[PDB]
Parts: C-alpha cells; sequence; structure tokens
C-alpha cells in the first residue's frame, strides 16, 4: 500500500568541564581554634 | 508533495548551539 | 467609556444590497494614589 | 510485521522471524556497513527515532509495509 | 496570513511570522564605609 | 523628616470594529478589527530623615 | 491533483551576561588581639 | 470564490526602575572612657542618637 523513504545527518559535538578548588590555611593561633577557623569562619 | 499516487519529499536542516560559563573567585 | 455603534442596510431591485456595521468603542481608567507624611521634633533639656 | 530482525550491524540480515503480527511495517535501515532490520513499529517514519534507537547518524531506512518486505537488499547501494 | 481561491480548482495559501525580542538590563551598587 | 510617595495609573485601549455584506449577483464579506492599548504605570518615592 | 509546498523557519538567540565583584577592606589598629581579629571579620562589629 | 484574511499583533513593553539609597552619619565625642566613647559613637542605625 505505501511505501515510506527517509535518511539524513545527525552531528553533536560537546566540550564540558568543570573545576573546583579550594583552599583554607590558618597559620598561628592555638591547632583547636585555628582548626575551628580553618574548619568554619 | 504531489498527489495525483501520492507521493512527498520533506527537508530538515538545524543548528542547536548551547554554551555556558560560571567562574567564581573569592580570595579571604 | 464610550460605545458608538451604527448600521445601515440597503437594497434596490428591477438587484444590489449591502448591510453594513461599523463600530468603535473606548476605554479609559487613570488611577491616583498619593502620600506624603511629614514631622519634626524638638528636645531642649537643661 | 513479521520482520528480519538484526539489531546489530548485519551486511546481510536473514534473519527472520515470527514476530508475526499482522497489520504493521517493518523497518529496513542501512547506514553503509551499519546495516540493520528490526520487527519495527507502523505508525513510524522518523529518521531522529531511528538515529536514536539504531545509534547512527548518517543512516537511510524505509518503513516497509506490513509483512516480510524489509529483507536487507531492499535498500539498494 | 490566510488565503483560498476556488472555481474546479483550490489554492490555499497561509502564512505565520513571530519576531519576539527580550532586552533587560539591571544594575546594583553598595559603597559601604565606616571609620 | 519627610517621607513622600506617588502612585500613578493611566490604562486606556481604544477599539474598532466593521462588517460589510454586498450581493449583486457577486457575492462578498468585508471585516476590520483594530484595538489599540496603551498602559502607563508610575511610582515616585522620596524619604529624607 | 495536489500538490503543497511548505517552509518553516526559527532562531531563538538567548544570552545572559550576569556578573558580580565584591571589595571588602577592614583595617584595624590597636588594642588587644581578639578584639582586633574579630574587628577584622568581614561583618560590621 | 476568493478569499483572505490578514492579521498583525505588535506588542511593547518597557520597564526602567532606580533607586538611591544614601545613609551618612557622624557621632562625635570628647571626653569619658575610651570603650564608652567607641561603644556610644558607634552608630545604631535602628537607634542613632
Ligand atoms: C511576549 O510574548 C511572551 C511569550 O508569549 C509573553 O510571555 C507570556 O506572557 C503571559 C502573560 O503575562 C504569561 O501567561 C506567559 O506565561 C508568558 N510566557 C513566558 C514564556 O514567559 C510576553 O508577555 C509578551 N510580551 C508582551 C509585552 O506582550
Ligand atoms: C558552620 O557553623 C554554622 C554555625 O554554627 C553552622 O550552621 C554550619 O553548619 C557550620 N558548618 C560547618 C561545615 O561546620
Amino acid at each position: 500500500h505505501c511505501k515510506k523513504f527517509g535518511g539524513g545527518k545527525t552531528e553533536r559535538a560537546r566540550k564540558a568541564m568543570a573545576v573546583e578548588d579550594i583552599i583554607s590555611r590558618v597559620r598561628g593561633g592555638s591547632s583547636g581554634w585555628s582548626g575551628g577557623l580553618a574548619q568554619n569562619r | 508533495s504531489d498527489s495525483f499516487h501520492s507521493q512527498d519529499t520533506s527537508f530538515l536542516n538545524e543548528l542547536n548551539k548551547y554554551n555556558e560559563k560560571k567562574f567564581i573567585f573569592t580570595r579571604i | 467609556e464610550a460605545k458608538h455603534c451604527v448600521r445601515i442596510e440597503t437594497k434596490k431591485r428591477v438587484k444590489k444590497t449591502k448591510v453594513e456595521h461599523r463600530c468603535t468603542t473606548n476605554k479609559l481608567s487613570e488611577k491616583h494614589e498619593g502620600s506624603f507624611i511629614q514631622g519634626a521634633e524638638k528636645s531642649i533639656s537643661l | 510485521l513479521q520482520c528480519y530482525n538484526c539489531p546489530n550491524p548485519t551486511a546481510d540480515c536473514k534473519t527472520a522471524v515470527n514476530c508475526s503480527s499482522d497489520f504493521d511495517a517493518c523497518l529496513i535501515t542501512k547506514a553503509g556497513l551499519q546495516v540493520y532490520n528490526k520487527c519495527w513499529k507502523f505508525e513510524h517514519c522518523n529518521f531522529n527515532d531511528v538515529t536514536t534507537r539504531l545509534r547512527e547518524n548518517e543512516l537511510t531506512y524505509y518503513c516497509c509495509k506490513k509483512d516480510l518486505c524489509n529483507f536487507n537488499e531492499q535498500l539498494e547501494n | 496570513m490566510a488565503s483560498k481561491s476556488g472555481f474546479s480548482s483550490q489554492s490555499d495559501r497561509g502564512k505565520h511570522y513571530i519576531r519576539r525580542t527580550k532586552r533587560f538590563s539591571h544594575t546594583k551598587s553598595v559603597f559601604l564605609h565606616a571609620r | 523628616f519627610y517621607n513622600s510617595t506617588w502612585s500613578y495609573v493611566k490604562h486606556t485601549s481604544t477599539e474598532h470594529t466593521s462588517s460589510s455584506r454586498k450581493r449583486s449577483f457577486f457575492r462578498s464579506s468585508s471585516s476590520s478589527s483594530r484595538s489599540y492599548t496603551s498602559h502607563t504605570n508610575e511610582i515616585h518615592k522620596g524619604k529624607s530623615y | 491533483v495536489g500538490k503543497c509546498r511548505g517552509i518553516l523557519n526559527e532562531i531563538k538567540d538567548r544570552n545572559k551576561r550576569d556578573t558580580m565583584v565584591e571589595d571588602l577592606v577592614v583595617l584595624v589598629r590597636g588594642g588587644a588581639s581578639e578584639h582586633i581579629t574579630t574587628l577584622a571579620y568581614q561583618e560590621l562589629p | 470564490s476568493s478569499h483572505g484574511c490578514k492579521e498583525l499583533e505588535n506588542a511593547l513593553k518597557a520597564a526602567s526602575g532606580t533607586q538611591n539609597n544614601v545613609l551618612r552619619g557622624e557621632p562625635f565625642i570628647r571626653g569619658g572612657g575610651a570603650g564608652f566613647i567607641s561603644g556610644l559613637s558607634y552608630l545604631e542605625l535602628d537607634n542613632p542618637a
């Protein structure tokens, strides 16, 4: 009854990059309370 | 598309592009 | 607000006829609100 | 449909199978060497869907009518 | 746009057009000096 | 101190409608609708202490 | 007989530049270390 | 027979808003303890006196 046809070209190109970098350094003050400031400002 | 058989031609062309940039810097 | 609607019909025969409507409407609303509060205090104490 | 089925590239899909539902079209697809045949679904001839399911980007296909229509050489070239 | 004509003949001609534009710009500035 | 606040809205719409049917062994209909809206809102505040 | 013809054309160009720049300098001179530091925090005291 | 029906729309919106909020304060003290001076001269915006 019917004949059905097609064709074509598909293209995808991707570039994706994510960088996360945190430094939290505390010099001076006691180990515990400098560590507390290092962890949670 | 034409009919007297009935017969069709269809054409498609597309370019879909997406770009995103997100930069956060904080120094204390 | 205004509505202004007019209508005319005509026919003539030994044949031609016209029936016709044209009408136009206007609406307006202005709304106004205003407030002004002013005040002063002095206090001199010795 | 009762189609030839080859979900994986097969340059001469002769794998006729009794997916013998009556009223519905088959698929033939040629993507160069990447030739495919399926007990496809009727009510379809969408290039984007074929590229999706068959994972092919240059393919040529027919949604050929009803039963046994879809032997591998029905696509010329 | 929509056009039709006929006699035995038919001739249908439709058109659509859209030109939608959005243009937004917000700025905030704060200067806070304490001494 | 003074605290001052103004608020204004002007809403206007204008519309036109037309119909015209004619018969003279040739038949015709003709119709036009035209609508215009202009809407303005202004709010103004000055506060001094 | 019938012959039909048609075109659809479409564009959606959308751009969304967004930026924040925040500079805070705190200077504290004199007093005890404890108060000097907590004054040197980023919030007003 | 011949028929033709033609439509146009042309909506437009334009909004603009500006704020300026300037606050200035200069508590000044002579005399009294340095700590009471700094405590009192520190401007509390909810109670500026
Ligand atoms: C221009 O067109 C857009 C898209 O239709 C309009 O945004 C719609 O507005 C209605 C009424 O406010 C909302 O119900 C829809 O949810 C909106 N759609 C989107 C995707 O935001 C916009 O209002 C139009 N602009 C003008 C000035 O008429
Ligand atoms: C930092 O401290 C706050 C307040 O005590 C708390 O709500 C938060 O969860 C803490 N976060 C971390 C990582 O310790």
